[PDB]
Formats: structure tokens, sequence, C-alpha cells
């Protein structure tokens, strides 16, 4: 009995648009009408806790039928004007609920629980074009029959067969309901379940996801939303096609629609931030296996730290990231055991260099019927999104690297162009690379030109610059191995852990909307001093980059 | 389980005195190696042996005797028939005749190797060693005394030696 | 059963010739040169002289496991080898050999035969100590703790592992034992099948206090080259430790049977200078 429950959510919502709150009347109506007509950004949302409140059993009954909810919520909702004069106005639009706080992880959503709804948590992997495709229509000449208000709705073609005119093969025709057809679109997008959820080996299951237009690049892209009888004829006629069932019928079809708990964390967390000199603590625990070198471990600890000006006086775009340029071994016996050092972070994505089957930079189209092998992706820094980038095999730009990683720099986005995409995104995160030298640093007497082993425009764009001079002291050099062995012996020597260090990184969240409005006399004085710095450079100094 | 046969044609021309292998040939000669006999047969200016040829080649469905050494013409049938009685025999080779071969092998080594020439050896020839008995030593009936087979199975040797 | 296995550890003690004995009844098939053998054994827990035959007994005794070569094995064969069913008309997500190479031996013929394009996918397991998957839609790393052994000939010469070269000693007596040794053959099934897995359940290795200052007198005498300790063959020489423990069932490592590797690299290491 579908009618009644339809009529009666329609009335319980429709004579909810008025709230107690909020004074009275139609002025929050007037805003949210406002807000929905003149922009078209189609953003609504209803508090659960009234809905609950009002009639807690219709969270429930959208809950097991919003496959029954969604074709009339389509149109009677059209009805918030009260008034016939603007509903020709509008054509369609969409809006729907927020905030939904029960949740599940993606892969155990199994068929046995269609109608739910989860998070869209993840990242968008293999993005798609947009398309107005098949939705519902007819096939049938008008001469024959009328076009009827209830036929095909999924992707199905026609159920019906009477008039079986098009049995034949034996004509062509085009009669197309373009006037009176329900075309918009929908687009498949392969989410991937959240790593840091998932185990070491996962290899997540992609869902198939339907997104609205409206939820066309709503959001910033691969990213979590984290904010008688005739004829004689007797029964057993013949005729079915199997075509249109190993199609849609093995996959899974839903759709998508996109206070003492802080006070008690924050009494346990900014006491303990108190603690001051911390990053001292950090240079022996975070980095066990560094012998001297202060200022070349201190530069790396800096980088962790965050904090990137953004355009707010409608300005030009500030570089905020950190590109830093570190001398060390001659390529032999390679220091990068410090990049494993990296990994020991949360709330992050590791990149593995670049050596990868490298999806992106030879994109194509994706619509090979199944699936394409190349997806629309330059993971290659795009995945190192709100986390680390660390890039291993540096001696591999010859041609295809040299390309991207100037675009990714110079712009902070990729711009991916093949006569069907186009499009700009934002990957704010730091850059960590260090690159070897053939056999050490010897422009004393030897030429720079072709030395120094680097390419021109991807070295002058790193930020920090170090000079680092090796010499065969027996002095340092035989303590060096006695702190690597100690490594394996935790069971005589171990730091005891007593806090999480990671309580700070979530302190500058809240940043973002707070504004430091740092003093300008501060800031200027260094700046005045920074004159003595550059002018003592050009006096003598020892050589190795000419940036400054 | 059955003995592999296999015929080489020579890429896109003859045999190059001039160039030795692996320069000559192109394919990895490892690959090559892995078989136990390789054999090439030059075709040289002999025309004394050319001689022969065109004379041997009337003689096939020219005449009724084709076995020239008085041999019975028998029936073609009882010819494979003959083999099989010599089969169902099963005689036994004998193990002490290993230790006095193996003498001889320690030589055999040296002078290959010092060479230094495109023909080589490893140590697959010690397969083919005792392989070459197992034709030899069963076709000798004796079972008292067995010297020859020394000489014999060298004899094989000698031939696929120096084969270039 | 149980009473026996344990008679046969107590009946080595009387036999004062046991150091040798252990090593030459494990694996005789293996040609001279035995330091091999020892490697063999640290994995253990001319082309194709005795070392294509040398994958055989690694395959036979651990079924699991793939064989491949260059130029004759594609890259679908270790990974990315997605393909569609013809039956049911859909895409698998297949994977390779190398990624259920975890938790065992890996079996590569000709390493240095593959080409300067390829050999990409082992050089990050190498240098990441793991094995990341390439597909579709998923980038994920599986564990890759195992070893790499072989024999071959832009920096980037730290890849391998292990090099080694083979010469010849112009000895013919060599030989001769080999010869004889397959004419001379023609309470081991108990210790393949029960002792290995066994000892594998709860048996635990710990590192002992007395080898931590082993490692320093490698470095040592290291300090005269340029005038050691920077390469990371340290930290890999304690990894191979771990089988001096299962043998004479010692937990502790002493400098004995430990310099003796040191010599294996330096014979190589040496002729690469003049």
């Amino acid at each position: 009995v579908r009618d009644e429950v339809a009529e009666k959510c329609q009335k319980l919502f429709l004579d909810f648009l008025e709230e107690f709150q909020s004074s009275d009347g139609e002025i929050k109506y007037l805003q949210l009408a406002e807000e929905l007509i003149r922009p078209e950004r189609n953003t609504l949302v209803v508090s659960f806790v009234d809905l609950e409140q009002f009639n807690q059993q219709l969270s429930t009954t959208i809950q097991e039928e919003f496959y029954r909810v969604y074709p009339y919520l389509c149109r009677a909702l059209k009805t918030f004007v009260k008034d016939r004069k603007e509903i020709p106005l509008a054509k369609d639009f969409y809006v729907a609920f927020q905030d939904l706080p029960t949740r599940h992880k993606i892969r155990e959503l199994t068929s046995s629980r269609i109608g739910l709804l989860t998070r869209i948590s993840g990242q968008v992997v293999r993005t798609h074009p947009v398309h107005p495709e098949l939705v519902s229509g007819t096939f049938l000449c008008l001469d024959c029959q009328t076009v009827i208000r209830d036929v095909e709705q999924q992707f199905k073609y026609t159920q019906p067969n009477i008039c079986r005119n098009p049995v034949c093969a034996n004509r062509r025709r085009f009669l197309l309901d373009t006037n009176k057809s329900r075309f918009v679109d929908f687009q498949k997008v392969r989410i991937q379940e959240t790593q840091a959820e998932l185990p070491r080996g996962s290899i997540p299951r992609s869902l198939e996801v339907i997104l609205r237009a409206e939820a066309v690049e709503s959001a910033q892209a691969g990213d979590k939303c984290d904010f008688g009888v005739d004829g004689y004829e007797t029964e057993g006629i013949r005729g079915l096609r199997a075509l249109g069932v190993r199609d849609l019928s093995y996959r899974l079809v839903f759709l998508a629609c996109c206070n003492q708990m802080t006070v008690k964390e924050w009494e346990k967390v900014f006491e303990m931030s108190q603690d001051k000199n911390l990053y001292h603590n950090l240079c022996t625990s975070l980095f066990p296996t560094i012998h001297g070198n202060d200022e070349v471990k201190r530069g790396v600890l800096l980088m962790l730290f965050g904090g990137v000006p953004k355009t707010t006086g409608e300005g030009t775009s500030l570089r905020g990231d950190i590109n830093v340029c570190i001398v060390g071994d001659p390529s032999t016996a390679k220091s990068q055991f410090l990049k494993h050092v990296e990994e020991f972070s949360p709330r992050a994505v590791y990149t593995s260099g670049k050596a990868s089957s490298a999806a992106g930079l030879t994109a194509a189209v994706v619509r090979d019927e199944e699936s394409h092998e190349f997806v629309i992706e330059a993971g290659a820094l795009m995945l190192a999104d709100n986390g680390v980038c660390c890039i291993d095999e540096f001696d591999k730009m010859d041609v295809r690297d040299q390309v991207a990683i100037h675009e990714a720099m110079e712009q902070q986005t990729i711009s991916i162009t093949k006569a069907g995409v186009k499009a700009t995104l934002n990957a704010r995160t730091s850059i960590l690379a260090a690159a070897n030298p053939i056999s050490g640093h010897y422009d004393r007497s030897k030429s720079l030109k072709q030395n120094i082993n680097l390419s021109a425009p991807i070295m002058s764009r790193f930020d920090l610059f170090f000079i680092l001079v090796d010499e065969c002291n027996e002095v340092t050099d035989y303590a060096i191995a006695r702190r690597i062995v100690d490594l394996h012996s935790r069971i005589e020597e171990s730091i005891d852990r007593v806090y999480s260090l990671d309580d700070i990184r979530r302190y500058l969240l809240f940043a973002r909307q707070f504004k430091p409005k740092i003093s300008k006399e501060s800031e200027d004085f260094i700046v005045e001093q920074y004159k003595h710095l550059r002018q003592r450079d050009g006096s003598g100094v020892t050589k190795s980059s000419w940036r400054i | 389980r059955c003995s592999i046969l296999a015929a080489a044609n020579p890429a896109y021309g003859r045999y190059n005195p001039r160039r030795s292998l692996e320069q000559n040939i192109q394919l990895p000669a490892a690959l090559l190696s892995r078989f136990d006999l390789l054999w090439l047969i030059q075709d040289r200016p002999d025309r004394d042996n050319d001689l022969r040829l065109a004379q041997h080649i009337t003689y096939v469905h020219q005449h009724s005797r084709q076995p020239p050494s008085q041999f019975e013409p028998l029936d073609m049938k009882l010819m494979r028939r003959y083999i099989a009685m010599c089969r169902e025999k099963q005689p036994m080779v004998p193990e002490s005749l290993a230790d006095y071969i193996t003498a001889a092998y320690v030589e055999m080594r040296r002078e290959a190797w010092a060479s230094k020439d495109a023909t080589y050896t490893s140590a697959r020839t010690l397969l083919a060693i005792l392989r070459l008995s197992t034709a030899l030593a069963r076709l000798r009936m004796v079972d008292v005394v067995e010297k020859e087979d020394v000489n014999e199975a060298i004899r094989l040797m000698e031939m696929s030696k120096d084969s270039l | 059963f149980s009473e026996k296995r344990v008679e046969l550890l107590k009946e080595l003690s009387r036999k004062p010739d046991i150091y040798e004995r252990l090593a030459s009844a494990l694996a005789p098939s293996i040609y001279e040169h035995e330091d091999i053998k020892k490697g063999i054994l640290l994995q253990l827990f001319d082309p194709g002289t005795s070392k294509s035959q040398l994958l055989q007994y690694v395959y036979n005794l651990v079924p699991r496991g793939q064989y491949t070569s260059g130029k004759g094995s594609s890259a679908v064969g270790l990974t990315a080898y997605v393909m569609k069913d013809p039956e049911t008309r859909q895409l698998v997500l297949q994977t390779g050999a190398l990624v259920l190479s975890d938790n065992g031996i890996c079996c590569i013929d000709e390493f240095d035969k593959m080409n300067e394009s390829t050999r990409s996918v082992l050089h990050e397991v190498m240098e990441q100590q793991t094995l990341s998957i390439a597909k579709a839609g998923i980038i994920c790393q599986l564990n890759a703790r195992t070893s790499v052994l072989a024999a071959a000939n832009h920096t980037l010469l730290s890849r391998f592992d292990l090099i080694f070269l083979l010469l010849d000693p112009q000895d013919e007596a060599y030989d001769r034992r080999l010869a004889h040794h397959l004419v001379a053959l023609y309470l081991d099934m108990a210790v393949l099948k029960d002792y290995i897995a066994y000892a594998h359940s709860t048996i635990m290795p710990r590192l002992s206090e007395e080898a931590s200052q082993a490692l320093i007198e490698a470095y040592v005498d290291m300090r005269k080259i340029g005038s050691s300790a920077y390469p990371r063959q340290l930290e890999s020489l304690i990894r191979l430790a771990e089988a001096h423990a299962k043998v004479r069932l010692s937990n502790k490592v002493e400098a004995i049977d430990v310099e003796e590797a040191k010599r294996l690299h330096r014979e190589a290491l040496k002729q690469s200078a003049t």
C-alpha cells in the first residue's frame, strides 16, 4: 500500500517548511527560496533531531523506501512556491538531506542491504565525462499507439510486446521522443575505500555509484567531504531476448546524494600543548639514525609543519608548498633510509616514487563498452593530497617526468587535456625530494657546467638549499654504527610513550577559519635584516647554487 | 618421453668460416648449448666424392638387388621383426668399465679447453659418455671380459670431436 | 615419534666430526665451491652449470612457486594480468607470481638478461622492501619479505643484493668426483617431514647481547678504503645471522662463520679495481 505512505510523507515534509525556531513566519522560507532560486545552487538541509522528535518513523520510512520516495519527491516537492506563477519558471532541480549520522563500511554494503545510504568516502578514480544517456522513452510508432506515462524507468528498453512491428530487422526507424523525455545523466565513479580504515592487504572493491548532475563536481574530485483471443493464438508465446540482462543485473544498483564532547577534547589536548621544545625531542626520537647534520634534520622537521596562506584580498595565488634540496651521498650506499622515516606518519598517503603503472599522462577514452586500461587520474600528485609526497628514482625525469613535475610545481594542479577532458585541481601538499650527484661536490676546480647533474627548470623552483661537505673523519664515523644496532635493542632501551604527539596537527585544522593577524612590527624587522644576508653572499662566499 | 630430433636451416646464408659463433649467429649460444649434439655439414668442393652420387642416384628403383652384399631379398615386413627380438634379450652393461673410461676423460678435458677455439665442451659431455655405452655395451653379449668398448666409446666422440 | 627425534640430536653429541657432517649431508647434489651451499642454506631457513638444475631443489621442496625468465616471460606473468572471463563476460583482477611469492623463496633465472627498459618492477621492491600493486583502480603494497639469489656480470649498481663471479680453477680433478658420483650413488625422510614443520611452529629467534659488538668489527677493517658503516650490508649481515641461531641451537652468534661471508663479497669486490 504505497499510496498512503507516499501521500503522508509529502504532507509531513510540506507542513514542515515553517520553523517554530528562528522567529516565525516565512522569513526563513524566503531565505531558503532566495538561496535556491537566485544562485541556482540547490543546497538544502533538514535537522534530524527535529525530524525524529516530530516523527522518528519518518527517517525509517525514507531509509527503507528511498527507491519509492525518489520519484514522488521529484515532482510534488516543486510545490514550495505555493503559487502557480513560479512553477513554469524552474525546469528541474534536486535537493536532499545531509549530515546522516549512521554509516557503514563500503565493502560490507551487501545487496541484502539495498535502500540504505552512506557517506561518499574515498578517492575518485576513473573519472567519466557527462552524458545524458537513455533513461525513459518509447520506440514504438505514434500511429500505432500513443506515448504512455509508465514505461522503461530502468536502463532496460520497452517491456510491452503489443504491435509486433519492430521484431523484423528489415526496417530503419529513428522516431525519438526528444520532446517529452527525462534524459539527464548518470555517471560511474570508481570510488576506492579508505586505505587508513583498510588493512595492509586490501584490494578494495569499487562500487557502482551513480551521481546526479547536481552531484557533478560539486566538491574537489578525489577527496572525502570533510567539513477472448485473436488469431486463434494460445498461451506460451515465446520470443524473449537475453541481450539486455547480462549488463545491469550483474552489478549493484542504488542512488547517491551529496556539547560536552568538544570541551572534553579541548581540556586534555590544549593543556599538554603548553609543553615547550617538543621539536628537540623529535630529533632523537623521529630520526634515530642521524649523526651530526643538525641543520639538515631541522629543515625536514620544520617541513612537517603546515600552514599555507590563501587568497582573501582577491589577489594572486600565493605559493605555500615546500621544495627542499639536500646535498648528501654521491649515490653510493644511499642514505635513502630517511625516506622510511617519513612512513611513520598517519593521516597521509605515501607515494612510491615514480616507478609505477603510470595510468596518467596517457589517458584515453574509457568507454570500450566494459572498461579501459588507462584511467583518468594523475595519481603522481593527486594521490599525494593532504599527506606527504616521496619521489624516489628521481633520475627518471628524462622526458615524461619533466613535463609533469614542473606544471604541477608551477600551478599546483594538473591540466590534463586530451580533446575530451580538461580540468584543474588543487593538490595542497608538500613535495619531499633529494637528488644525489655523480660523485660529489667538487666545483672548486671543476666547471659547474654538466657537473651538478640536475635539470634547471626543476632545481630552480626548490625552496631550500644546503651545503654538506663530507670528510673522512674517523673520529665520528667510529661511533656511527653504535646507534644503528641500538634500533634492535628494544628490550633494554626503549622510549616510553606517554602521550600521542599527533594532537598538534589537529590544532592547525581549526586554524583555517581563525585569523592569525601577525603583527607587522615583528615581520619587517627580519626583512630589513635580510638585506645584510643577500649582500654578504656576493662578497666571495663559497658557491653552490646561484639562486639567492 | 620421446626423443627430439632437430633440423636447423641456415640463417639466410651459409656458415661463415671467417666469423666465429656468438657473432655470426644472432641467437644466443646458451640456448643452443643446452642441446647435447650439434651437427653441421659443409658442402666442400670435393670433386671425387661428387662423382659417386650421379652413378649412385640411378641404382634406386633400377634393380631388385638393393642390399648389394648378397643379402637375400626377404619380405619387407620381416625386417622390422628381426629388430624386435634383439630388444627382448635385455643384456647387461658392465659397471666396472666406468672406472677405466674415467681415467681417459682427464686428458680429454685438458686438450679441449686449452684450444680456446669455437668448439668447446663442459660437464654436459659426461652425460654423453654414459649415454654412449647405452647402445654400445648391449650389442656385445660376452659377459666375460669387456675391453673394446672403451675405444669404441671414444671413437664415437672422435667423430663428434672437431666436427666444427 | 617424540622420543625418537630427541635421540637424533643427542646422538650427534658423541660424534666429534659433526661440524662438517651436517653441511655435507644436506643437498649433496650441489657442485664444488660450497660457498654457494652456505648461501642456499641461509636462504633455506657458462650458465646452467649445475645452476639451472639448482632451481629443482627449491621447487621440489616447496611446491608453491613459479619459474620466470627474461625475453621469454612478459610483464603480465608477475602482475597486471587483468583479463576477461570468456564464459561470463566480466573483468577479473588477476595477479601474478611475485604477488604470491611472499612468505616463500623466489626463483628468477637470467636476472641480468632483462633489458634496461624493463626490470622496473623489481627495482622498487628491492628498494622499498615491499611489493606494490599497480592496477586499474587499486594501488597498494604486498609485503615482500624474501631474498633474491642469482649470478651475473648511472650509479644504480647498488640495486643488486649479491654479485658473484665464477672462475675456472683449471683443475680437472674437481670434475672427476662428480663423474664417479653419479655411478657411485646408484632416516632422511623423517627429517624432511616433521622436523621442518615442528621447529617453525613456535621457535622464534631473539637477538642476544653478545652478538651486538660483533658487527662493529666489520667496518673497523673497512676504514682503510678511501684513507664501512654507511653501507646497509651491515643491516643485511645481521639479517642473515638468524641462520647461525638454528645451527647448534645456540641463540648467540660470534665472529666465527660470520667473517667468512665478508671474504665472499671481497673476492667479487676486488676484481673491480685495477
